[PDB]
């Protein structure tokens, strides 16, 4: 289990890592399923583009937003 | 070695002191410590315990207002929990969103 | 009185009574049947 | 305190995480000019 | 005719806490507007004395007032005498009123300025580790850069609407 | 008539939100003590031929009785009153720093 | 407050006198309230080395009430130090011997186990009856609310309250009762 | 250590003790006690 | 009186450890996380 | 209810029985489908030892319990009320339901000890001389386990062992 | 019958004198919480 945690880049706790949802990866995740939390990455505004690469933020809901204004919502 | 390890205890003890002082101030207004800290967070007031303890000593009128605000938010929680969703959100329960 | 973990009535006249926080078997006809809860 | 509540609003469990409290500039020059970006 | 849920009064028929009836939201919205207008007029007419503010700076919060000193535990990349604005104000308080950010007050509402007055280093901090019976001992001395700031002024503007 | 806290001891708290809802305004004027709730300050406290004299009945007490009197007067234990040795007396900083 | 420095310091660190009524109250709840006040934990300026504890006056300690069968079951153990000096007495026996011991012992055990404890105990004034010395009475500032609400006896209910409670069943008319 | 089968009830590892505690049978509770209905 | 033979938490006779309410809640909290992990690994 | 009078006149004894006024159940119970007095008024889990107004309706003039066949209570509620009355007597909340004393009997002065939530009879309980270790502590019972299901308005459950 | 100032003290005489000082500070505009001196560059 120690070895697989290193392979998945999960050495530091509470640090989200993105992995492909494929059988091979899932096979590793299942060995250490009791040590981790798995959530789906959600893309409400689609994938980041080259223009907005630097303005992304991963929220606690799992949604990766491509605009991060740090402003209140006028709505 | 003692001086080195004492740096951990200083931070720990400092925070135990603030909680004791905040608890005392809250009880003067009929509020328990967890109700004040918990409900202030729900109002998006991010004042830390160090500042709260200082306010209790040197800004007692502001602290009563903070205690009143926490108490108001606490009562709104109860009304919401009692309701079946018919009621609109409390005036002080509305959360300011940041996008 | 003989101490007993399990109290049993030994005749029809035996009667179970709880006194001073413990069960007793009392018998007027045969006082030898008297038992105390242990 | 409040970690679970913050998560329910789509915020970081710890208020030191993402958001205006942490990410916004701490200070600026009194004349208006913005400060160099913070190292963190 | 008793109601379907009527319970005769007993020690456990109802909860110990008193019943609380919150104000009507429509009526309270009008009362809130009155309170805000009253406090705004106090600002316009200057009916306040010394102000204090809670400002987030260098990861931590400082309750500050004019003429104060605060010791920042790091270098701020500012020359001595340079004046700066503290942009993260959680609270500004007066004798008769207090304004609370959610979590931060708008920059239009309050302006806190400060001046760098000293750039120095802390006294030496001993770092020593020791484990008995293991020939394990090490001593390190660290001095941390510090910056002293003077709070020059806390000013509020009548921008409560 | 709803009030989050009683308003009769320290200040009259009024909580309000701005129209945008981003600022909490707290109006808290001080409550003055009513005159009715005060007491009057107790100002009220022969043919002697001989001038009155101020006689100081010092009546110096022994250590034990003296310590008993002091401990009772200030509601403390006896221990605080006993002396300390030179080692401790000379370690005390007689010019301590003063914050303000 | 615009007070001179010395009067300001005097006011903040002053000793308040509290009155507590022990009648029908469990000693533990009385002790919990007294412990906070004697230590100063009810003050926002509290610090262990500030010596900011207050005075607590507890009256009617003879009329304290234990829940359950603690009168019979709770034992206070002491040892004279001599061989055979171990002594164990029930709460009932101790109460009849010393009408303040129970409240005193509950408080003593709740205070911090340090050298300040016996100093705090000097600021505790226990009286078995309503009588309080005149000097102690003149310095009192505030009475603390009794921690336990005393239940009303059936003879203390007003006829309005009795009438308000419905009759729940109809007894047989020919029952002797 | 002791063998897997003992004459006494062997003490469990604390994690197993917790496992047992969390997986105890919980009986279905009716909204209204059936004795309170016709 | 009330001695535990030998060392407390080893051997044949041990000090009994009891499961507190919050110890139970802690375990159930992590059981819920793992149950969800199962779901997201199913697709 | 029915009273009985024994009058001896002219060296002759005449035993009679008269029917006195009988109280009636209050009209319109909120839960007519209830099968016992308690659940007919939605009182299940909502009464305690100090609710003398409730308890006093099910006891005899001298403090004794009434039969379950007469009151109509169910076994569960009858047992709860029976224990509650014992605690009410021991707490001193029923001063007008004292035992009948034969003529010429005046109880001696006994030490007054205020108590409440007393499960056992004071005389039948022994001192806890040996408390035991923390992991095997002998506890002092408070209240009754029969009332464990009472409505709890606090987040902590009732502690029945102190 | 309107409160102008209040002062603490260890004696009634000391408390009264302090109350007079508090009243004088309020009358003259030298209250502890008065507006701080403005050191900003004159406009
Ligand atoms: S029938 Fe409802 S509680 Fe007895
Ligand atoms: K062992
Ligand atoms: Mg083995
Ligand atoms: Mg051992
Ligand atoms: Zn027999």
């Amino acid at each position: 289990e120690k070895d697989i945690i290193k392979m998945l880049g999960l050495e530091k706790a509470h640090t989200p890592q993105v992995h492909k949802n494929i059988p091979s990866v899932n096979a590793k995740l299942k060995v250490v399923k009791h040590l981790i939390r798995i959530k789906p990455l959600k893309l409400p505004q689609g994938l980041p583009a080259e223009e907005n690469m630097s303005n992304t933020c991963l929220k606690s809901t799992g949604e990766l937003v491509v605009q991060w204004h740090l402003k209140p919502v006028e709505q | 070695v003692k001086c080195t390890k004492a740096r951990y205890l200083k931070k720990k003890n400092m925070r135990t002191l603030w909680i004791n002082r905040i608890t005392a101030a809250s009880q003067e207004h009929g509020l328990k410590y967890p109700a004040l800290i918990g409900n202030l967070v729900k109002c998006q007031v991010e004042l830390n315990r160090k500042v709260l303890a200082d306010l209790a000593i040197y800004e007692p009128k502001t602290f009563k207002s903070l205690a009143a605000l926490a108490s108001r938010r606490r009562h709104e929680g109860f009304a919401a929990a009692l309701g079946d969703g018919k009621e609109p959100e409390g005036i002080f329960s509305r959360v300011v969103q940041y996008h | 009185f003989k101490n007993k973990t399990v109290l049993k009535k030994r005749c029809k006249d035996c009667y179970l009574v709880k006194r001073r926080g413990r069960w007793y078997v009392y018998c007027k006809t045969h006082p030898r049947h008297k038992q105390r809860q242990m | 305190a409040g970690g679970q509540w913050r998560l329910q609003q789509g915020l970081a469990a710890n208020p030191s995480g993402y958001g205006p409290l942490t990410e916004l500039p701490d200070w600026s020059y009194a004349d208006g000019r913005p400060a160099p970006p913070m190292k963190g | 005719s008793y109601l379907p849920g009527y319970v005769p009064k007993t020690s456990l028929s109802s909860p110990p806490w008193p019943e609380v009836v919150l104000p009507d939201p429509v009526e309270e919205t009008r009362h809130h507007a009155e309170v805000v207008k009253k406090v705004n007029e106090m600002i316009v007419t200057g009916q306040y004395g010394r102000l204090f503010a809670v400002v987030h700076f260098a990861s931590r919060q400082w309750k500050v007032t004019s003429e104060d000193l605060i010791l920042i535990g790091n270098e701020l990349d500012l020359a001595c005498g340079e004046r700066i604005r503290l942009e993260k104000v959680l609270l500004v308080g007066a004798d008769n009123f207090t304004l609370l950010g959610k979590p931060l007050l708008g920059k239009d509402l309050v302006r806190v300025e400060a001046t760098v007055i000293e750039k120095t280093e802390s006294w030496p901090r001993i770092i020593m580790r020791f484990r008995k019976r293991k020939n394990f001992k090490k001593k390190r001395i660290v001095t941390t850069p510090q910056t002293v700031l003077r709070i020059n002024s806390i000013e509020i503007a009548p921008c409560l609407l | 008539t709803y009030s989050p806290l009683p308003d009769d001891y320290n200040c009259n708290v009024e909580l309000a939100l701005t129209s945008d809802g981003r600022t909490i305004v707290c109006y808290h004027p001080s409550v003055d003590i009513p005159y009715e709730h005060t007491k009057p300050i107790p100002r009220p406290d022969h043919d002697q031929v001989l001038k009155t004299r101020l006689e100081e009945k010092v009546e110096h007490l022994e250590e034990g009785p003296m310590i008993e009197q002091l401990s009772k007067m200030f509601f403390t234990t006896k221990h605080r009153w006993y002396p300390h040795g030179r080692y401790h007396r000379c370690r005390k900083n007689l010019n301590p720093p003063k914050d303000r | 407050s615009s007070f001179s420095r010395a009067p300001q310091q005097w006011a903040t660190f002053a000793r308040i006198w509290y009155l507590l009524d022990g009648k029908m109250q469990p000693p533990g709840k009385l002790a919990a309230m007294a412990s906070i006040r004697l230590q100063g934990l009810h003050k926002p300026v509290y610090h262990a080395l500030s010596d900011c504890g207050d005075h607590v006056v507890i009256m009617n300690t003879r009329h304290i009430a234990f829940s359950g069968n603690k009168w019979e079951q709770k034992v206070y153990s002491s040892h004279t130090g001599y061989p055979g000096g171990f002594r164990q007495v029930t709460a009932a026996q101790l109460h009849l011997r010393d009408p303040v011991a129970i409240v005193k012992l509950a408080i003593y055990g709740m205070l911090p186990k340090n050298l300040h404890r016996r100093t705090m105990m000097e600021r505790l004034h226990l009286f078995p009856d309503e009588y309080i010395p005149e000097d102690i009475l003149k310095n009192l500032v505030e009475e603390l609310p009794q921690p336990r609400k005393i239940p009303k006896r059936l003879d203390e209910y007003t006829q309005e309250e009795i009438d308000a409670f419905p009759r729940l069943w109809t007894p047989p008319e020919d029952y002797r009762l | 250590g002791s063998k897997a089968v003992t004459r006494h009830r062997r003490v469990m590892h604390f994690q197993r003790q917790k496992l047992m505690a969390v997986t105890e049978y919980i009986p279905p509770k009716p909204a209204i006690h059936p004795s309170c209905l016709p | 009186r009330g001695r535990i033979p030998g060392r407390q938490w080893i051997g044949k006779h041990r000090r009994p450890r009891f499961v507190s309410l919050r110890a139970k809640q802690n375990m159930i909290r992590r059981l819920e996380i793992e149950a969800e992990n199962h779901y997201w690994l199913s697709m | 209810f029915r009273e009985v009078v024994e009058t001896q006149e002219g060296k002759t004894t005449i035993i009679e029985g008269r029917i006195t006024a009988t109280p009636k159940e209050s009209p319109n119970p909120p839960n007519p489908s209830g099968q016992c007095p308690i659940c007919r008024w939605n009182l299940k889990h909502k009464y305690n030892y100090d609710d003398v107004l409730l308890l006093s309706q099910f006891i005899r003039p001298h403090g004794g319990m009434l039969p379950r066949k007469i009151t109509g209570l169910c076994q569960e509620e009858h047992r709860k009320i029976e224990e509650c009355v014992k605690m009410a007597h021991r707490a001193g909340l029923l001063p007008n339901h004292r035992p009948r004393l034969p003529e010429g009997v005046v109880p001696k002065s006994k030490p007054q000890l205020n108590r409440y939530l007393t499960r056992w009879a004071p005389g039948s309980v022994k001192p806890i001389y040996k408390k035991g270790p923390r992991w095997n502590r002998v506890r002092m019972p408070v209240g009754s386990p029969l009332l464990r299901d009472n409505v709890c308005y606090s987040r902590t459950p009732w502690k029945l062992y102190h | 019958k309107k409160l102008i100032a209040e002062g603490p003290g260890e004696t009634v005489l000391v408390a009264e004198e302090e109350a007079a000082r508090v009243a004088l500070r309020k009358l003259y505009g030298f209250t502890e919480n008065r507006r701080p001196w403005n050191y900003s560059k004159p406009k």
